[PDB]
RNA sequence: GUGAAGAGGGAAACAACCCAGACCGCCAGCUAAGGUCCCAAAGUCAUGGUUAAGUGGGAAACGAUGUGGGAAGGCCCAGAC
RNA sequence: GAUGUCGGCUCAUCACAUCCUGGGGCUGAAGUAGGUCCCAAGGGUAUGGCUGUUCGCCAUUUAAAGUGGUACGCGAGCUGG
RNA sequence: GCUGAAAGCAUCUAAGCACGAAACUUGCCCCGAGAUGAGUUCUCCCUGACCCUUUAAGGGUCCUGAAGGAACGUUGAAGAC
């Protein structure tokens, strides 16, 4: 799981 | 211009009297019997079919035996054609040996080159193999990447990918002839040619000049 | 009652011969089509091969209006990356001239089985006589 | 179509016949032919050669007189063949000629060899000059045009193949 | 050559010709005048 | 005004544009937009012209003895250009 | 009711507004070497120091170390500064 | 660039000719007749009885089993199989 803020 | 059909002894070395020494492939080329000729009324085009060396009669085929009884010539390992030029002319049955290259100075030699299987893209293509530390995971020597994302949206034809390698015929172009010794049917020419030792070798003068 | 229908097995198909010396490609390429399709027969029908054999005599000697014989450029692709071809009207009369007669009738006939095998009934010679003596057709004048 | 209009005169010695489009001209310096288009029109009615336009032509007019210029030189040729004369012009550049052949020298490191056309002949009264002599007017400036574009008159000193009357506009090299 | 958008005749020599199509401007009394529609 | 809540034909494909409002059935006819050489149903239709650029089937200022038509003017068989 | 970032690595592919090689016109082009413009995409089109950097500067090379598109190409291929 | 009119001259162009680059088509190397448009050439093999009706590129029994292939075995500088 990626994630981008 | 017509060649001959040989077969790979080996690898040697030849001295010369200034103290060079000249690697040379030693390929036995054994009298060359003109199977078939191939007219243009027939066939539409000029060549003539020609064999080399015996094979035992036990294991020739009935159709095969019957097309070598047409020239009156002994069944050999195969059979091979190379085409006539406009002044080349030759008869069924004849035999070529040798001393045709007598006076070519440069010849083309054509052969299947060894197998090597199923080759990697480093090997078979010379692609840089990735790092073999600082963290890399399970691709040492992985092809990478093989695309370019959603524009177009699959693979090339003709990318470099793993595959066969080898096994495959191959010609090596402007091979210097060092001698002709047609008392024992040799040709000896500068450097390395494709193929194992006694493979079959395709000898042709040099189409480049 | 019911419409007429043609059956294939029970089809008359007759052979032509038509000389295209002279002849604008494109005007001499709509009859081969409408004479392959079968559209000048009264039994005529859209999913049955109703046309008829025509053989093309002196390919090479067809005639295109302007300056596009020259200007005229045949495009193709391998299926190999930048395997884009190019081939003028010129060009191609030199290497294969029949190309160019099945080329725009190919264009011109269905798509589909059935318009590829209409296509198959279109024979092109580039020269001034042709081996299919034996069928004897018929003189066309296009 | 002023020279459309013109007539051409063929005098005694010379024999002009036309079949269809094509029409030869014969003389004592040798034998021309030539296939003259639809669009123009020509007679041999009488002593000379009248020219004129076919109905239906567009072109007819401007390309009536074409057909008149060329054969106005097409008789001159048979009757006096064209010539064309070129001069060497440098440190040690010469010219000779074996015949059909002609071997110049221009200051490159390999020899000049020029085949003439069969129709087309050549003289080198000097070593530094050429004279071609020939009965076509299209073949002897093309062969002249040849021989010059092995080394153009240069601008800064003039040296190279230039034409008998050809004027060269020297330039000087700038200054400092 | 210079190939320009807007070709007009330079001095009293220069001549406008067309020769493939191409509007060139052509000069015999000084080659900077000879121009080409490009 | 249409779509939304609207199918059908046309614009190659293309809710909103063009024509036109599908109660059901027919292997009948006439038309709209749009079309009539072939893919692909209908004119290789009849007259008088224009274009040579495949313009038509993308783009400006500006540039050019391209080519057609129209009304005037200077010069000219006292010899013009 | 998820289309994972910058840079590096690997592997690329296309455009031509061309960096080198090739062919030309002008040049205030003597030659050598350049300037500018036109045609040309076939091939080729650096290694290092610093910095996570792309970039940039610097060192030393090269015929040249081109400019761009491809999810600022490429993490179900690697890395994770 | 040659010749050359339209446009008496001039003009590489409108008719007609010549030259011109690592681009283009060939030349060199490899695959290649599933090229269903399935091509060509040279050899080799098979020269028996009958029976039935839905009597036609028909089915079936008996005799026959060719050229050649495959399988199996010993294996290869051929190969994942
Ligand atoms: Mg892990
Ligand atoms: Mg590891
Ligand atoms: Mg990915
Ligand atoms: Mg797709
Ligand atoms: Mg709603
Ligand atoms: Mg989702
Ligand atoms: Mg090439
Ligand atoms: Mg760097
Ligand atoms: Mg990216
Ligand atoms: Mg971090
Ligand atoms: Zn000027």
């Amino acid at each position: 799981m990626f994630k981008a803020f | 211009m017509i060649g001959l059909v040989g077969k790979k002894v080996g690898m040697t070395r030849i001295f010369t009297e200034d103290g060079v020494s000249i690697p040379v492939t030693v390929i036995e080329v054994e009298a060359n019997r003109v199977t078939q000729v191939k007219d243009l009324a027939n066939d539409g085009y000029r060549a003539i079919q020609v064999t080399t060396g015996a094979k035992k009669a036990n294991r020739v085929t009935k159709p095969e035996a019957g097309h070598f009884a047409k020239a009156g010539v002994e069944a050999g390992r195969g059979l091979w054609e190379f085409r006539l030029a406009e002044g080349e002319e030759f008869t069924v049955g004849q035999s070529i040996s040798v001393e045709l290259f007598a006076d070519v100075k440069k010849v083309d030699v054509t052969g299947t080159s060894k197998g090597k299987g199923f080759a990697g893209t480093v090997k078979r293509w010379n692609f840089r193999t990735q790092d073999a530390t600082h963290g890399n995971s399970l691709s040492h020597r992985v092809p990478g990447s093989i695309g370019q994302n959603q524009t177009p949206g699959k693979v090339f034809k003709g990318k470099k990918m793993a595959g066969q390698m080898g096994n495959e015929r191959v010609t090596v172009q402007s091979l210097d002839v060092v001698r002709v010794d047609a008392e024992r049917n040799l040709l000896l020419v500068k450097g390395a040619v494709p193929g194992a030792t006694g493979s079959d070798l395709i000898v042709k003068p040099a189409v480049k000049a | 009652m019911k419409t007429f229908t043609a059956k294939p097995e029970t089809v008359k198909r007759d052979w032509y011969v038509v000389d295209a010396t002279g002849k604008t490609l494109g005007r001499l390429a709509t009859e081969l089509a409408r004479r392959l399709r079968g559209k000048h027969k009264a039994e005529y029908t859209p999913h049955v091969d109703t046309g008829d054999y025509i053989i093309v005599l002196n390919a090479d000697k067809v005639a295109v209006t302007g300056n596009k014989r020259t200007d005229k450029v045949y495009y193709h692709h391998t299926g190999h990356i930048g395997g884009i071809k190019q081939a003028t009207f010129e060009e191609m009369i030199a290497r294969r001239p029949e190309r160019v007669i099945e080329i725009a009738v190919k264009g011109m006939l269905p798509k589909g089985p059935l318009g590829r095998a209409m296509f198959r009934k279109l024979k092109v010679y580039a020269g001034n006589e042709h081996n299919h003596a034996a069928q004897q057709p018929q003189v066309l004048d296009i | 179509s002023r020279v459309a209009k013109a007539p051409v005169v063929v005098p005694a010695g010379v024999d002009v016949k036309i079949n269809g489009q094509v029409i030869t001209i014969k003389g004592k310096n040798g034998e021309l032919t030539r296939t003259l288009n639809d669009a123009v029109e020509v007679k041999h009615a009488d002593n000379t050669l009248t020219f004129g336009p076919r109905d239906g032509y567009a072109d007819g007019w401007a390309q009536a007189g074409t057909a008149r210029a060329l054969l106005n030189s097409m008789v001159i040729g048979v009757t006096e063949g064209f010539t064309k004369k070129l001069q060497l012009v440098g440190v040690g550049y010469r010219a000779a000629v074996k015949g059909n052949v002609i071997n110049l020298s221009l200051g490159f490191s390999h020899p000049v060899d020029h085949q003439l056309p069969a129709g087309i002949t050549a003289e080198c009264p000097t070593q530094t000059e050429i004279v071609l002599k020939g009965a076509d007017k299209q073949v002897i400036g093309q062969v002249a045009a040849d021989l010059r574009a092995y080394r153009r008159p240069e601008p800064y000193k003039g040296k190279g193949v230039r034409y008998a009357d050809e004027v060269v506009r020297t330039k000087e090299a700038k200054k400092k | 050559m210079k190939v320009r958008a807007s070709v007009k005749k330079l001095c009293r020599n220069c001549k406008i010709v067309k020769r493939d199509g191409v509007i060139r401007v052509i000069c015999s009394a000084e080659p900077k005048h000879k121009q080409r529609q490009g």
